């Protein structure tokens, strides 16, 4: 079988294209990390909060 | 704990000779307006500091979090 | 109705509980004994003559 | 902002609502998923076998299923610890012998008890569901020590348990596609029933008595007004101006 | 109305009759509200009950 | 004398109940803020009955306490109802008494001749706090263990006697089974002392009668207690029952911390340790000081000021209706007290240190300011006269 949940998570890109492009800018900015202790965790959390909020009301209808 | 000589006169009516419920909802809007106009200052003084402190804390926390990023 | 509800609930709280009632039906093995003598066996909470 | 862990959203569960009940087929499938995937390291130890009759199985199924397993019993006349198959008044078996063995078999990490796992953390239902379905690729700039996995729904960012829910990890008896999400939903329904077995009786009593007591409040208010009518319309003359 | 006066004269010239009336009304209203709430509960969520699982007897 | 009997309600057998419940004279303009004493009495009775029936299924040992609570909830007919009533009735009881206290503060009920009533009320409040804190332990969860540790080890900040009294209190070297069994016995005992103090409180009030929303002499217009205030109490009780049962039946865990469903484990510490919701003002005042001795000895001014309000002797008008400035100060104090409550449940860093150190200053400026209105307003008739 194929997971419905991942299908919806990959569907919801237009909702937070803005957070997606922000995270892309973060990773392009950090590109070239020397000492470590630099990361893009905040944009990660923003992005996945967007995606989860998109999927929340839609997911349980598809299930049984 | 004692009493006082009074000299008053009173008239009364029986309970079972008068309409009871219709008094609650008679003229509500004027009563509401009177209460609001009388206690607006108490409401303001009760609810001011909470709003001010909450807004200040929210602003400070979001500023700090967004300044710690990379 | 309120008084009856509360009285009955408080009274029923003190009756035998589901855990105790589950342990009320089973049998164990018994064996032979000497002529005219007795040796008891074990059950739920009660012996056997 | 990484030490707290991501926030689990709110989902429309079929047992939410003021007049809603458990979906017992979901309980059945969740118990199957637990007993075939999860009982390898976790344990319940609070739920007995007899709890399931009338809730997800008939009595005979539970009797045979309990007769599958072996548990120990106290001394015979000899003085030995023997074993005999299970009964209706036994509890869900444990996979280890103590917590020390549990930590030994997982790398020093103890897998907790799942009896109350929904009530014990903040926002139980959604936390457990999003935790199960949340293993993901770590963000740029962070690394995880070997022997650990990444999950944003864990406070710390790095967890010890490995992913289990995978497409086809179990095979139902009703013909439902065993997707990760379906399995997770059934598991969470089972765990919610296990934590709060009294929900439906609670809600029935609540509805009945709220309604009845509202009626009594109406009557008491009328009683009050009727008694005070005599004083509250009294007239008096007093002989004073200022 | 006049029905209220008729009920008043029928039931409240004594007191033990009043006590019996109160008890009877209680132990009738209890049953009526029980029936009503049970029926609404059954109506709200159909198909989820214990006697509605399609595989209840296929683990023999 | 009355050489033949008239009524059963005036015979010697029922003289006390009649005189103090049925025929007692009360002002006729008492409002709904005068029902919370009776309502709190009913709350105390509910607590006592529910506890006497919970203590038939609970075993005070470290191995068994958690499992015995869960046995009650899962295996006894209706036991979940008993536990939910107890664990939520504590919260209802605290709510009602807080409203009672603030009523007393508004219409200035502590002044003469009613300061014995205020002092007995403060003593009752102390007993209530001790009883609730001792009884939050016996379930033996995570918060039970760590709250007991923090609060009862806060008593080693005192000079030389400190460690000795802490070790004598704990019955040993750490919070363990001895402390559990000790606290269980104290919890079963204290509420009867609470009952006795409540009865003494009521006698002390009945020897002068109650106040009224006007604060004037009230001996010319009084009505009996029954049936005029019995029916008003009835309305209050039914509304309270509706509220209580909304808590019990449809949201019985909103007013607690989730961490008490994890059995006590002395090695790992929770990341955020707090006590119940009705100790957070004291808790915030207590952590507001960067010093152990100062932090512990800052609670003492709270109780000293609460116990020394009645003895200022210049103010002449009681009710806050005719006192605009004291009324505004009352509302501002209420806001500040809520702010302390909210702060008491936060982590200790910026920006909460300043907001945890200033509200104590305001909470003490309240008890400092009020005599100044007393003096400055004692001479008010001479200026505004017509
Ligand atoms: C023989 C002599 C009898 C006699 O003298 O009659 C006196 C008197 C009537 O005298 P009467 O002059 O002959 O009757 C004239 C009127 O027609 C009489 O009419 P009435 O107006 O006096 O009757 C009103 C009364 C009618 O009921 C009755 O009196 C009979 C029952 O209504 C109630 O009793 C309400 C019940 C109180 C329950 C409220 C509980 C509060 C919250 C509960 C917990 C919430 C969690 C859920 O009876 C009463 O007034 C009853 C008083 C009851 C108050 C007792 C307080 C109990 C509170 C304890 C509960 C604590 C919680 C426990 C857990
Ligand atoms: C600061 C002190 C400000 C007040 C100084 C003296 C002013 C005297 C006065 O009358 O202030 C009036 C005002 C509210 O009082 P009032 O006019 O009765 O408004 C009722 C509307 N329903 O104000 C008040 O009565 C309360 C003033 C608040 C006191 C704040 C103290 C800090
Ligand atoms: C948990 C703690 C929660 C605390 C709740 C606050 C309790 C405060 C009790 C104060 C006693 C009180 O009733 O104050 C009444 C006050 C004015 O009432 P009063 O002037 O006495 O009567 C006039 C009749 N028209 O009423 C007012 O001044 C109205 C103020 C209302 C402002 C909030 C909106
Ligand atoms: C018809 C007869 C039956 C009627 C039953 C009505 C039941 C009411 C709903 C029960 C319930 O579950 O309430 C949920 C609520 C959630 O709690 P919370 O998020 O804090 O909401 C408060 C927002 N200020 O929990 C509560 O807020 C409980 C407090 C209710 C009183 C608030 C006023
Ligand atoms: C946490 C540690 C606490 C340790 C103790 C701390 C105490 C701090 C208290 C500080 C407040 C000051 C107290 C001063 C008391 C006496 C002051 C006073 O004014 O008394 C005098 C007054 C009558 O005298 P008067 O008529 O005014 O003078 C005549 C002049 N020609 O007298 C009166 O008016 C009579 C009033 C009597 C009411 C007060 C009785 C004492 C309070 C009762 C509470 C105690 C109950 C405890 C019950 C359990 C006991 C363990
Ligand atoms: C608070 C009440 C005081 C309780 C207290 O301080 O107990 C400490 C001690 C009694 O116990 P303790 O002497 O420390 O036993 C250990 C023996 N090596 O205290 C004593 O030795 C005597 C206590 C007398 C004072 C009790 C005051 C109440
Ligand atoms: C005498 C007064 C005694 C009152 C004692 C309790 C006061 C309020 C205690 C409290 O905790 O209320 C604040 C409540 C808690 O918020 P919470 O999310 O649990 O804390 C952060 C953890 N994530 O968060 C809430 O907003 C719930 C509302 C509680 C009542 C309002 C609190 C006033 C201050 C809020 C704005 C500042
Ligand atoms: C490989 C053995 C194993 C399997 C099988 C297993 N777990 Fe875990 N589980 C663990 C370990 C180890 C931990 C402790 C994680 C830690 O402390 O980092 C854990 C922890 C958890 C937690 C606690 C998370 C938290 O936030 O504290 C939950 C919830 C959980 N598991 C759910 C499940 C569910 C649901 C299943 C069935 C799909 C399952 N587990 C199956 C090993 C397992
Ligand atoms: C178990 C706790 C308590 C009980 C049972 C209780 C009960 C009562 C009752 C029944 C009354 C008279 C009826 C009424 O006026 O409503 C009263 C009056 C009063 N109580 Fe309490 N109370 C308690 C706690 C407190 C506390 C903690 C305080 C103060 C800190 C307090 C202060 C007062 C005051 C000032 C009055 C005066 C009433 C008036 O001004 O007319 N009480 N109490
Ligand atoms: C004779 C009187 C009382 C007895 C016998 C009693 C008994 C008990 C028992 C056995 C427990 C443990 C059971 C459990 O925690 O679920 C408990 C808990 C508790 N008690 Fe009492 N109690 C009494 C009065 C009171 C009073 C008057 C208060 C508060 C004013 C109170 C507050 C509490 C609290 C807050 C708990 C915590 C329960 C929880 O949070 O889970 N008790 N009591």
């Amino acid at each position: 079988p194929v997971d419905q949940k991942k299908y919806l998570e990959e569907s919801c890109k237009p909702k937070c294209v803005k957070a997606l492009l922000e995270y892309q800018a973060c990773v392009k900015r950090i590109q070239g990390d020397e000492t470590g202790n630099k990361h893009c965790t905040g944009q990660y959390f923003d992005y996945w909060s967007c995606i989860d909020k998109c999927v929340a009301q839609k997911l349980f209808s598809k299930l049984k | 704990k004692g009493f006082v000589p009074m000299k008053a006169v009173t008239y009364g009516l029986s309970p079972f000779q008068q309409k009871i419920m219709p008094g609650l909802w008679k003229d509500l809007p004027t009563k509401i307006h009177h209460k609001v106009s009388e206690n607006w200052i108490s409401a303001t003084l009760l609810l001011g500091p909470l709003v001010g402190v909450y807004s200040y804390v929210q602003n400070y926390q979001e500023k700090e979090k967004l300044s710690h990023r990379y | 109705s309120l008084v009856r509800l509360l009285i009955l609930k408080f009274v029923l709280s003190m009756s035998a509980s589901k855990d105790v009632l589950a342990l009320a039906s089973l049998e164990v093995d018994l064996s032979s004994i000497e002529p005219g003598t007795t040796v008891t066996v074990k059950w739920r909470g009660k012996p056997v003559f | 902002e990484a030490e707290h862990g991501l926030a689990c959203p709110s989902y429309p569960w079929p047992h939410q609502g003021i007049l809603s009940s458990y979906d017992h087929a979901s309980i059945r499938r969740g118990h199957q998923v637990y007993t075939q995937v999860c009982a390898s390291c976790h344990s319940m130890s609070l739920i007995s076998y007899r709890d399931l009759v009338g809730v997800a199985y008939t009595e005979e199924e539970v009797k045979a299923m309990a007769a599958e397993i072996e548990v120990v019993d106290g001394p015979n006349d000899e003085g030995e610890m023997f074993t005999r198959p299970g009964k209706l008044s036994d509890r869900f078996p444990q996979p280890y012998a103590n917590e020390a063995a549990a930590r030994f078999a997982n790398g020093g990490a103890y897998p907790p008890d799942l009896s109350l796992i929904t009530k014990a953390p903040h926002n139980g239902q959604n936390y457990v569901f999003a935790l199960l379905t949340g293993y993901r690729d770590p963000p740029a700039g962070v690394s995880i020590r070997e022997g650990l996995h990444y999950n944003p729904y864990f406070p710390g960012g790095a967890i010890a348990m490995p992913k289990m829910l995978n497409d086809g990890a179990v095979e139902y008896e009703d013909g439902t596609p065993a997707t990760e999400s379906q399995m997770g939903k059934d598991v969470v329904s089972f765990l919610s029933w296990a934590a709060e077995p009294e929900m439906e009786e609670r809600k029935l009593m609540g509805f009945k008595w709220i309604f009845v007591l509202t009626l009594a409040l109406l009557q008491a208010g009328y009683y009050r007004r009727l008694r005070w009518s005599v004083l509250k319309s009294r007239k008096l003359v007093l002989d004073v101006v200022n | 109305g006049g029905i209220f006066e008729a009920l008043y004269k029928v039931l409240m010239r004594r007191n033990s009759v009043y006590v019996t009336f109160v008890i009877a009304g209680a132990f009738v209203g209890e049953r009526a509200v029980d029936y009503g709430v049970h029926k609404l509960w059954e109506h709200n969520n159909v198909g989820k009950r214990y006697e509605d699982i399609s595989v209840l007897g296929q683990r023999q | 004398m009355r050489n033949q009997r008239f009524s059963l309600l005036k015979q010697p057998i029922s003289s006390t109940l009649n005189q103090h419940l049925i025929d007692y004279p009360t002002p006729s303009n008492l409002s709904y803020w005068w029902g919370f004493g009776s309502l709190a009495g009913i709350c105390l009775v509910i607590q006592i009955v529910t506890g006497v029936f919970l203590a038939m299924h609970y075993t005070p040992h470290v191995d068994l306490a958690f499992n015995s609570v869960e046995h009650v909830m899962r295996d006894v007919e209706g036991g979940w109802l008993l536990r939910y009533m107890h664990a939520n009735g504590a919260s209802m009881f605290l709510i009602v008494v807080h409203l009672h206290i603030f009523r007393g503060l508004y219409h200035a009920s502590y002044s003469s001749p009613r300061e014995f009533v205020r002092c007995l009320g403060v003593v009752i409040f102390l007993l209530m706090i001790v009883t609730a804190f001792t009884g939050y332990v016996p379930p033996w969860g995570q918060m039970s263990f760590w709250g007991a540790t923090v609060i009862t080890s806060l008593a080693s900040a005192i000079p030389v006697v400190g460690d000795t009294i802490v070790t004598w209190l704990w019955g040993g070297f750490s919070v363990d089974n001895a402390t559990l069994n000790r606290f269980f016995s104290l919890h079963h005992l204290l509420p009867f002392i609470l009952v006795g103090a409540s009865l003494l409180h009521l006698a002390a009030l009945h020897q002068y009668g109650s106040n009224n929303p006007l604060g004037v002499h009230s001996e010319m217009d009084q009505i009996s207690f029954y049936p005029y205030f019995y029916v008003k109490d009835l309305v209050g009780w039914v509304a309270f029952a509706i509220f209580f049962s909304i808590w019990i039946f449809y949201a019985p865990n909103v007013l607690g911390h989730p961490d008490n469903y994890i059995p006590a484990n002395p090695m790992p510490t929770p990341p955020h340790i707090v006590p119940e919701w009705y100790f957070l003002p004291i808790h915030a005042i207590l952590r507001s000081i960067p010093d152990k001795s100062g932090g512990v000895a800052a609670i003492a001014p709270v109780f000293i000021c609460l116990l020394a309000l009645p003895f200022f002797k210049s103010m002449y008008v009681r009710s806050s209706s005719f006192r605009p400035i004291h009324q505004g100060i009352f509302w501002l104090l209420l806001a500040d007290r809520l702010l302390l409550g909210w702060i008491g449940c936060q982590p200790v860093e910026a920006p909460f240190v300043t907001i945890g150190q200033i509200p104590p200053l305001v909470f003490f400026l309240f008890f400092a300011i009020t005599p100044i209105p007393g003096r400055v307003g004692r001479g008010i008739p001479n200026s505004y006269t017509d």
